[PDB]
């Protein structure tokens, strides 16, 4: 697959697209709470993460969503996400664009100094108001003070069970409404305002690279099609083998925060 | 619009 090949592109491309999976995050520390052992309590994402959940319980979720804006106070941009910004300016600086497309809600790209960043899944630091559909960023800790030393993890952990009007409500007066984390559930569709972004951006590109995830899943198999079929390499960043046969064009196995600096610099 | 993760 040879980095020297991937070297050669880099050192030409003027549109570079950057699509980022949980790996990524996952390199940071930050938990996903999906498949082996990542429970929080008794729940895993699937069971809490769905407009269900949040109708039926929304105390809990809300537990589940401050536990999570407060663990990414002790989280930081691993070197990936600082490579990627860094190749992002200075490239800009020459005139060529590089794009985030990111299906993380942890702000780690934002936070390494990434702009030009489309989060398609939405943000843990950002409200969305169940009356007006206000739309606000929000990095208050605590969120609300009625969650304030909630959300442990444990088990055990007794229920804040916070009434609905104490946890956090819209703060344009005349409104009042319950917020939710803007943030996509299972079971919601993404904004297509920002899939036709992304849309006309991987359009534009010349070179695209998948980070900690693969083309063949959810969300990059979307879209990767549309930019191979243009001819523009694809080149993946993740920890998963390859068959000893079927060598993949480029892929650099191994962790992001180790591969990806060495391929942008 | 596209369900998140295709659904399953
Ligand atoms: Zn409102």
């Amino acid at each position: 697959s040879d980095l020297t090949a991937f070297r050669e592109h880099f050192a030409k491309a003027k549109h570079i697209a950057i699509i980022t999976g949980a790996g990524v995050s996952a390199e940071s520390g930050v938990p996903t709470f999906r498949g082996p052992g990542g429970f929080w309590r008794k729940w895993q994402a699937q069971d809490l993460a769905t407009p269900e959940a949040f109708s039926r319980d929304p105390s809990l979720v809300w537990e589940f969503y401050h536990y999570r804006r407060e663990v990414m106070r002790s989280k930081m941009p691993n070197p990936a996400h600082l490579a990627i910004a860094e190749c992002e300016a200075r490239l800009g600086q020459q005139g060529r664009s590089v794009v985030i497309i990111t299906q993380n809600i942890d702000e780690l790209h934002h936070r390494a100094g990434s702009k030009h960043v489309y989060e398609i899944h939405g943000s843990l630091f950002k409200t969305r108001c169940m009356s007006c559909g206000e739309v606000k960023a929000n990095h208050k800790s605590p969120i609300c003070p009625a969650l304030d030393g909630k959300g442990a993890p444990d088990p055990n952990t007794k229920e804040a069970r916070i009434p609905v009007e104490l946890l956090p409500r819209c703060e344009r007066k005349s409104c009042n409404g319950l917020l939710r984390p803007h943030v996509v559930w299972f079971g919601e569709t993404l904004d297509s305002d920002i899939l036709t972004a992304v849309e006309r951006e991987l359009e534009k590109c010349d070179l695209c690279l998948v980070v900690g995830t693969s083309s063949i899943v959810y969300p990059a198999a979307m879209f990767a099609p549309q930019v191979a079929s243009r001819g523009v390499p694809v080149a993946e960043f993740n920890m998963e083998c390859t068959p000893a046969t079927q060598r993949f064009k480029y892929h650099f196995e191994g962790p992001c925060g180790s591969t990806l600096p060495p391929a942008l610099e | 619009x596209v369900l998140k993760e295709y659904g399953v």
